[PDB]
């Protein structure tokens, strides 16, 4: 070849990854339906085997194999920042279900919101500390991104292993959060939106948490050059999209919603 | 477009016969199953 | 820790024919298998599991 | 600068971190549950939930989550 | 002249009217009396022979204008067997009529449709245009 | 090297080809579901005697064309096949993640055919409308399968959208700006574009429809505050833009189906088919509403999705006049793919032209839920989406084969065809005009005679189906090998031969500035 | 030299059009298909009452 | 209802339908006019042994067929907008009558003055009387003063419905938890017929509605003897 | 891997009359299965 492109082995990962989505959906089905989790387990567990195989594939491909020039590097920018689109498109529509019921709240809930019944959290205690957190964490990835540029290792991993913390303390506190909540998702669309915007949100966060620390195992490895490391700049795009949409959540379901 | 002659001719025979197999596997099974409403 | 990305480029760059997702040797081969296994397996369970849901 | 962003580490964001920790920390402890109605609106079931009797959320914490039939 | 498939990167011969002097010859080996022939078109056109003068076109081209713009019987063949296929649709039909089709419902009976047609008459259906406006209720028949 | 070949395929053609034959396997099924429709309603009375078994084969009807048929013919298999070899690209930027769009759909249509085959089926329409969706007037398994086929099924457009517009905004010659590509590499991007944007926000609605059945959610429930038309709202906002995405990569086909057989290098007017597929595009997601005409919203909102949708027909005249004026001046060869894309034109134009009728809120209220809706749609998108395929099928059989058609059965076929839907769609606007409403398993009596033509046109269909299979076997059969192809000129995906070799542009092509 | 169309094309088309024809007029007229026409100028009215 | 072999609308009862006649006439006509066009410029396209296939400019044609459509959908949207407003206008009604939808038929409710309300059932293909129409009759039908502006409020006790009379130019989706209103007025005595026109279930070919349109008084005498 | 026509497919041309049987099961199984999913429903 005499262009930049990575032509990619022949892979089994995109079928045993269609087969995960197959086995989980299916796996759904069954454990909604037919009391049983076995069919769920099975493609949770083939679904993170996928995941562990076709990463492992990327880094060998980049990092050991030297594949990544700069057009590859290039195409993965445009793929990562189109999937955080994608992504934002889907929390688009809970909160055009959160405002869309709580702007016209319907005589079951006492035409008001809140809902009659309902006792939100104050967004002044354990909100307030979550959004501290994740700004927080914004601010020690940036450290870390600068740090890694400037070829420091020692910063670079103490600012990521900062970073990895505040999710991991977000992570808890809204573990706690959901515990003490005295309102459930089955407490009507004010529950509803709640629990599932929230809900969607840990997740997020829950996966950069784990990308992050994928960035972490590979510094300790040695795999980032100071200008060539663009695992660690997905992660932190995502990091920072994930401050954003908690922003939004705060603003809309804690605070204006309160 | 040009093209060369075919590799392996297809008569006028041969095509009746790929075209009679093509309808039927399309006509007797959904044929079957609409004959047999009633019963189901 | 060492830097050994020196040592895994000639791993991953030997001449051998194999394709990425088992040129790190037999733990390839193994996960694989395992991971193959449990995706048609699990696929052959979900069949049965839908012939028997398709009926009361 | 990785200088800069250091210092906005230590000096500002890990600060109103240790602030908000401070300021939930001392607004922590229990709140009197309100007397239970069995508003309509609420405690919704229309399937029972895939796990445990059907009857309880995922999360359900005794001490601020009625069931249908009130407080356990 | 043969062409052949691993020919496909190299200047191809085209009849087409909008393209009329193509890329190569049609013909590109030449015998010895070709050889001569084209020779002899060195010097004056008018002691080429007739002959002489279409073997030199047809070495240059394959088709005429003439030729490849000839009109085809392909539209009888063409529409005949449309035809044919539609006609066949129609035995499929008579299929289903005969062996899938039950009864119709007992309102397309003479009789009812007699009836239901006074009553719709009676309540004024389409009064303006579409129905009972075509009935002369003076005269008690179709207009 | 059979499963390394076509089970891990890192290939675009491999990819391609087997999206085609998915999506040829699809067009069977959803043919078979058209053919039960028109026979329940081919005379007056009950065929099936189970009016849910009804419901439920016009739902599978619809996932089925639009989901396993047009988009992984258009997207899946011209799309890969044609895009990067008309930028003059080795393979998609994302090869790996390619084969993964492909395999997730052979898992989505199992879960489309288990919702049918478990409990009474999912007989809820392709729009999936709570509360008939819901886990009381569908309790069980039947829709919670239809919602899982359509996550995956997203999940696989999504990333194929990704590839798409990754590929197509890194992997041209440096030399070659946007407006250098072909109008079918425009149309895919453009595509992808809406894709990327829609199908999330459809996830999110069906994920709450999933919610409301199966965790006491109540986004949809009035009993929990929920509100049934906010679904409608979600589903509607992407169910647009789909209409969009089901069309654009027909646009680009006819674009170069008629600028080839014309004779001509390029089409007429390019800058302009930029301009109106990205206003096409842009103005596919402000009229979602006109889908809800009935619901009762607002006046005003009544009159701004009339305005807006309405706008829509200035910048697709621009492409049907810029077709109309690539044709001018031709040298027409009469091949059967300009016979698709000449009756695609027309078609298009005729069901584009309902859409404006519709687009009419006051004349909507007696037009939704009818006939109309249905003639609408069968034209522009049935008709469209369907010729746009079989021209540009006929027209690069030889490209991925290496093997041609008989054109006189090409030409019978087309014939066939173009009687066929015409008979089977024209009659559906009247029955609209006088009431009778879609989704009915059985009419009153006066719609008798339309219903009986509609589906008497729905066997000459039928007929053409089986032909075409017929003719693919025949040029297989016959093993008559492409030598030369016209215009490679200005048709780079040709210049590799027929077919191209496995690995293309290994060497890229030289464009200076 | 005469193609399959110079040869059979004739044939072909009279051939179609008059199986065409047939078959449709047969189906249409003959096997109790119901069409449900408009009454109007067909059929006389009569009491329901 | 519809006739046999009908081709167009139902002929209108009311003044809206009459409105939304004459604006469909004036909009197929453009329809027609722009599709025979198309049809005709593609047999001019293809009729010409002449030929032109060099680079053609495209600026000034493509300001006529921007500008020319553009001024077609304002002659469509103005009186289209027209028609919105006027069925939107203010006319004070004399009676409110609510339906709900339930799987599979309508109830009716008319509570201005005693607590009037009846369910309406499709009769059954075997039971029709002679005359009667299959799918189209009811056992109760909706009684209505005829010439006189009444409010329908329109839901639903269970999934959605909707509530459509072709021939008085209505449809409203009947949706739990959501009172839509819409105006019925009738110019004629008479029956008016109406199908559900939001899938339902399975059922929904079969739950139609019957409007009886009679003067005031014998409105009031049936509305009494209804209780 | 094999290039050229007839190649560069999953299913084999070799054999025209092979190619017909595999072609009538692929298509005839999809066009089927709507008709016999319909006699399981109504078989219930
Ligand atoms: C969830 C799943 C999501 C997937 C995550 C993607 C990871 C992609 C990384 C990858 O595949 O590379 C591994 C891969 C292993 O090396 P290799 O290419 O296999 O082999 C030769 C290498 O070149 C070796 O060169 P190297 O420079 O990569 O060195 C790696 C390794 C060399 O060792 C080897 O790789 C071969 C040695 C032979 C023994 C093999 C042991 C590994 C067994 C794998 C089992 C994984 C199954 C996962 C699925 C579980 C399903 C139940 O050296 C070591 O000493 C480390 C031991 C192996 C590390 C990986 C262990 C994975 C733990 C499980 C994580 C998934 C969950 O190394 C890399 O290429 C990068 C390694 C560094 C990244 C690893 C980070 C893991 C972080 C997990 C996050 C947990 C989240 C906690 C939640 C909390 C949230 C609040
Ligand atoms: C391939 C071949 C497959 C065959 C296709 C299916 C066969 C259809 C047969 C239709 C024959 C109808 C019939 O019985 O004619 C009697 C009918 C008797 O006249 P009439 O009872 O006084 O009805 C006049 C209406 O009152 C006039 O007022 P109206 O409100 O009662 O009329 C409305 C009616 C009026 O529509 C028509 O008159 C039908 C137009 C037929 C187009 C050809 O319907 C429409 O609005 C139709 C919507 C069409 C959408 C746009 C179509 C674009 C046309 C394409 C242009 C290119 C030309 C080719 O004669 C006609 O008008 C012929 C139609
Ligand atoms: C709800 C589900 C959704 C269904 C969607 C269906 C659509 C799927 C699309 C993908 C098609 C399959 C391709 C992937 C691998 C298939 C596995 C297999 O065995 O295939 C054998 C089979 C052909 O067999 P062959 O001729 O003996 O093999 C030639 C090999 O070169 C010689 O190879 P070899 O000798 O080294 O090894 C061959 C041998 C051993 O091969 C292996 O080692 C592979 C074994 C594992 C295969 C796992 C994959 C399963 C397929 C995925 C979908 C399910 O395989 C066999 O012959 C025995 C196994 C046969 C298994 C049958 C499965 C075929 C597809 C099923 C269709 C749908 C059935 C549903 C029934 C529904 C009833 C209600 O491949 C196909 O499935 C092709 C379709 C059949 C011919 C149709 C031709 C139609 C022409 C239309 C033209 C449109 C395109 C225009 C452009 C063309 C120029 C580029
Ligand atoms: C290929 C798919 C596709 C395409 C491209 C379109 C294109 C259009 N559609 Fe259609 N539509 C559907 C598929 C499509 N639609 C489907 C599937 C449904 C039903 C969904 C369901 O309910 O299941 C539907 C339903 C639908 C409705 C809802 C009706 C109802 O349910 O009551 C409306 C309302 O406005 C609408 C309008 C339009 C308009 C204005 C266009 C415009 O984009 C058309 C523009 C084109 C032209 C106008 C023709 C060419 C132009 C000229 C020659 C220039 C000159 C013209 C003028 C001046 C008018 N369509
Ligand atoms: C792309 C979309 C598409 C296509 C192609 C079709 C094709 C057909 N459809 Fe329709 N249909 C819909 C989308 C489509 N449909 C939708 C969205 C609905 C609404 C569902 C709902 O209400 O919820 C619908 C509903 C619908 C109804 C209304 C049902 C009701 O309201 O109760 C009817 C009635 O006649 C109908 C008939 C047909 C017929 C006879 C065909 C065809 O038989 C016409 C002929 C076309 C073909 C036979 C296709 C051929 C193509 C292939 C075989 C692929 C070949 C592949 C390659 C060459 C690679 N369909
Ligand atoms: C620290 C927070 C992080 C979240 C992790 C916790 C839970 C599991 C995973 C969460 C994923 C996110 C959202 C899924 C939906 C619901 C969960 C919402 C968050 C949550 O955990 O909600 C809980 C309920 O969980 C429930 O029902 C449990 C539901 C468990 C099964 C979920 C079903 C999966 C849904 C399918 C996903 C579809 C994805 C589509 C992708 C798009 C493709 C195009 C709240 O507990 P509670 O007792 O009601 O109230 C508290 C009272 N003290
Ligand atoms: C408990 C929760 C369970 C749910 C399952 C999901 C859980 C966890 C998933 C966490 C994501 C981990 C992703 C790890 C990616 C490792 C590979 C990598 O980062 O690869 C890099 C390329 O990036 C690339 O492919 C970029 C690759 C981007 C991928 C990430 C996108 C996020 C994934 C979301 C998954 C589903 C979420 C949907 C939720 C609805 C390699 O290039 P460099 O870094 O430049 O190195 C080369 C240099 O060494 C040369 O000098
Ligand atoms: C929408 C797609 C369908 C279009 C219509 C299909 C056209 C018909 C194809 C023929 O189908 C066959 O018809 C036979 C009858 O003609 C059936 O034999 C049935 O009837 C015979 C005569 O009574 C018996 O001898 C057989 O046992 C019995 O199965 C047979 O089963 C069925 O396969
Ligand atoms: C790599 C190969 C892939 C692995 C394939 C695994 C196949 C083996 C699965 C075991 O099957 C299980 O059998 C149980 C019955 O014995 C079921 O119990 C469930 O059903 C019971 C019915 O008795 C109930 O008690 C409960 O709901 C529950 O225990 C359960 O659903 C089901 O999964
Ligand atoms: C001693 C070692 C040197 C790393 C190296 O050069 O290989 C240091 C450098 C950075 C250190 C990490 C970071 O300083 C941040 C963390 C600090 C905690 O007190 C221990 C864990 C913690 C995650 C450290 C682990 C380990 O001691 C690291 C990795
Ligand atoms: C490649 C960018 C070109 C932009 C052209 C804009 C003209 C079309 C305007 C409508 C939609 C644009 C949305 C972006
Ligand atoms: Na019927």
């Amino acid at each position: 070849q005499t262009h930049a492109y990575h032509m990619v082995n022949p892979s089994p990962w995109p079928l045993t990854g269609a087969l995960s989505a197959l086995l989980m959906t299916s796996g759904l089905t069954m454990w909604f339906h037919f009391n049983s989790m076995t069919l769920l387990m099975i493609g949770l567990t083939t679904n993170m085997l996928t995941m562990y195989q076709w990463w492992r594939d990327v880094i060998r491909e980049s990092t050991f194999q030297g594949h990544h020039t700069p057009a590859v590097q290039k195409g993965l920018r445009y793929g990562m920042i189109l999937f955080i689109i994608s992504e934002v498109l889907f929390f688009t529509g809970f909160f055009w279900a959160f405002y869309h019921s709580s702007l016209a709240p319907t005589p079951e809930l006492g035409g008001c919101w809140p809902p009659t019944g309902i006792h939100p959290l104050n967004p002044l205690e354990v909100p307030l500390l979550n959004t501290s957190v994740l700004l927080a964490s914004g601010v020690s990835i940036t450290w870390a991104h600068h740090s890694l540029m400037e070829g420091d290792r020692k910063h670079m991993l103490q600012a990521l292993f900062i970073t990895i913390t505040l999710g991991v303390y977000f992570t808890l506190l809204q573990a706690s959060e959901y515990y003490e909540a005295p309102f459930t998702i089955s407490d009507g669309v004010y529950g509803s939106t709640f629990f599932v915007a929230t809900g969607f949100h840990g997740l997020h966060v829950i996966i950069g948490s784990t990308f992050l620390i994928v960035c972490f195992f590979r510094q300790l490895k040695f795999h980032f050059t100071s200008n060539h490391h663009f695992g660690f700049e997905a992660a932190a795009w995502y990091w920072h999209f994930v401050d954003v949409v908690w922003l939004f959540l705060y603003v809309s379901i804690y605070w204006w919603g309160s | 477009i040009t093209a060369k002659p075919a590799k392996t001719p297809t008569s006028p025979k041969e095509q009746a016969i790929g075209l009679s197999v093509t309808f039927l596997s399309f006509l007797l099974p959904a044929g079957w199953v609409l004959y047999h409403l009633d019963n189901y | 820790f060492e830097n050994r990305v020196a040592e895994k480029q000639k791993l991953f760059q030997e001449d051998n024919g194999l394709p990425v997702h088992l040129k790190g040797g037999a733990t390839d081969n193994i996960l694989y298998r395992v991971t193959m296994t449990l995706c048609l397996g699990g696929t052959l369970y979900s069949l049965y599991c839908l012939g028997w849901a398709s009926f009361p | 600068g990785a200088r800069t962003w250091r210092f906005l580490t230590f000096g500002l964001a890990l600060p109103s971190v240790a602030l908000c920790t401070l300021n939930s920390w001392l607004h922590s402890g229990h709140r009197e549950r309100p007397a239970f109605i069995p508003y309509h609106h609420l405690r919704i079931r229309t399937k029972p939930f895939s796990w445990g009797d059907g009857n309880h959320t995922f999360f359900h914490n005794p001490r601020v989550n009625p069931l249908p039939t009130g407080y356990e | 002249s043969v062409v052949k498939s691993e020919d496909y990167a190299l200047p191809s011969y085209v009849d087409r009217r909008d393209y009329p002097l193509p890329d190569v010859a049609h013909v590109k080996n030449l015998s010895a009396s070709q050889k001569a022939l084209k020779e002899k078109e060195k010097a004056s056109w008018s002691s080429l022979s007739i002959d002489e003068k279409v073997e030199l076109y047809r070495l240059k081209f394959k088709e005429s204008f003439a030729e490849m713009n000839r009109s085809t019987n392909e539209w009888k063949t063409v529409v005949g067997a449309a035809m044919f296929f539609i006609g066949f649709t129609a035995l499929l039909l008579i299929w289903e009529k005969h062996y899938v089709y039950g009864p119709i419902p007992h309102t397309f009976e003479e009789e009812w449709v007699a009836k239901q047609t006074k009553r719709m008459l009676d309540m004024k259906v389409a009064p303006i245009q579409g129905f009972s406006a075509k009935w002369d209720y003076d005269k008690n028949e179709w207009k | 090297m059979f499963i390394n070949r076509w089970l891990f395929s890192t290939n675009h053609k491999d990819i391609g080809t087997l999206y085609l034959l998915f999506g040829a396997w699809a067009g069977m099924v959803g043919t078979a579901l058209s053919l039960l429709i028109r026979a329940e309603l081919g005379q007056p009375g009950t065929l099936l005697g189970d009016d849910q078994i009804y419901n439920v084969v016009v739902t599978a009807h619809a996932f089925v064309m639009i989901f396993f048929m047009v988009m992984p013919i258009m997207i899946g298999g011209f799309g890969n096949w044609l895009v990067p070899l008309m930028i003059g690209a080795p393979d998609m930027a994302f090869p790996r993640m390619n084969n993964m769009s492909f395999w997730l759909l052979p898992p989505s249509f199992l879960l489309l055919l288990a919702s049918s085959m478990v409990e009474a089926g999912a007989g809820t329409g392709w729009t999936v409308y709570p509360p008939l969706a819901g886990n009381l007037a569908h309790a069980g398994a039947s829709v919670d399968l239809t919602i899982f086929s359509l996550h995956l099924a997203g999940v696989s457009s999504i990333l194929g959208a990704i590839n798409f517009i990754t590929t197509i905004i890194n992997m041209k010659p440096p030399a070659m700006s946007q407006y250098q590509t072909p109008l079918f590499v425009w149309s895919v991007m453009i595509t992808a574009v809406l894709l990327l944007l829609s199908l999330p926000v459809l996830a999110a609605g069906i994920t709450m429809l999933l919610t409301d059945r199966n965790l006491n959610t109540t986004f949809f429930d009035p009993a929990g505050g929920g509100d049934p038309i906010l679904y409608q709202h979600l589903f509607w906002f992407f169910g647009h833009p789909e209409v969009y995405i089901l069309i654009l990569p027909g646009f680009g086909m006819i674009s170069h189906i008629v600028t080839y057989y014309s004779g001509k290098k390029e089409p007429f007017g390019y800058m302009g088919m930029v301009w109106a597929m990205m206003s096409i595009g842009f103005l596919g997601f402000i009229v979602w509403a006109h889908h809800m005409f009935t619901v009762g919203m607002d006046v005003d909102t009544r009159a701004y999705f009339t305005s807006a949708t309405m706008i829509i027909a200035i910048p697709t005249g621009v492409k049907v006049f810029s077709w109309l004026a690539t044709l001018h001046g031709g040298n027409i060869k009469w091949s059967p793919a300009m016979m698709w894309a000449l009756g695609f034109i027309f078609l298009f134009t005729v069901g584009g032209l309902t859409g404006i009728v519709l687009a009419n809120s006051s004349l909507d209220i007696v037009l939704h839920d009818t006939y109309y809706v249905v003639a609408h749609f069968h034209y522009v998108l049935s008709m469209g989406a369907v010729f746009a395929i079989m021209g540009g099928f006929v027209h690069w059989f030889p490209l991925f084969s290496g093997y041609t058609l008989n054109d006189t059965w090409a030409k019978i076929h087309f014939a066939i065809m173009f009687v066929g839907v015409n008979m089977t769609f024209f009659p559906q606007h009247f029955l609209g005009l006088s009431g009778m409403p879609r989704r009915y398993s059985d009419y009153p009596d006066a719609y008798t005679m339309w219903n009986t033509i509609s589906s008497m046109g729905s066997f000459i269909s039928l007929t053409a189906v089986m032909l075409m299979v017929f003719i693919i076997w025949e040029a297989f059969a016959s093993k008559r090998e492409v030598l030369t192809v016209d215009l490679t000129t200005t048709n780079l995906e040709w210049l590799n031969g027929c077919p191209p070799p496995y690995h293309t542009f290994e060497e890229p092509t030289y464009v200076n500035l | 030299a005469p193609d399959f169309h110079d040869k059979y094309g004739n044939a072909v088309l009279a051939s179609g059009a008059t199986f065409c024809v047939a078959v449709w007029v047969y189906m249409a007229t003959q096997i109790g298909i119901e069409w449900n026409p408009s009454p109007v100028g067909r059929v006389t009215p009569k009491e329901w009452r | 209802m519809a006739y046999p072999m009908q081709l167009g609308f139902q002929d209108a009862t009311s003044p809206i339908m009459e409105e939304l006649l004459h604006f469909h006439d004036h909009t197929l006509m453009i329809v027609f006019l722009i599709s025979s066009l198309v049809l005709y410029i593609i047999s001019l396209m293809l009729t010409t042994k002449l030929t032109h296939t060099s680079t053609m400019d495209a600026q000034e044609v493509e300001t006529i067929w921007t500008i020319l459509p553009a001024i077609i959908l304002i002659l469509i949207a103005l009186p289209s907008l027209r028609i919105l407003y006027m069925m939107d206008e203010i006319n004070n009604p004399s009676l409110t009558v609510k339906t709900m939808g339930h799987q599979w038929y309508w109830s009716y409710e008319y509570t201005d003055y005693e607590d009037l309300s009846f369910d309406s059932y499709m009769i059954p293909t075997s039971e029709l009387k002679p005359g009667e129409l299959r799918l189209l009759e009811v056992d109760n039908r909706v009684v209505l003063p005829m010439e006189m502006t009444i409010r329908m409020l329109v839901s639903s006790e269970d999934v959605l419905h909707s509530w459509a009379v072709p021939s008085l130019g209505l449809k409203t989706d009947a949706i739990p938890g959501r009172l839509n209103q819409t105006t019925l007025m009738s110019s004629r005595p008479g029956l008016y017929y109406g199908q559900c026109s939001e899938i339902c279930g399975s059922n929904h070919s079969f739950m139609p509605i019957v409007l009886e349109l009679v003067p005031l008084k014998y409105f009031e005498k049936w509305s009494a003897s209804m209780l | 891997y094999e290039e050229g026509p007839g190649k560069n497919i999953p299913f084999s041309v070799e054999n025209k009359w092979r190619l017909l049987a595999m072609m009538t099961l692929f298509f005839g199984s999809g066009f089927a299965a709507p008709f016999f999913i319909v006699r399981h429903q109504l078989l219930k």
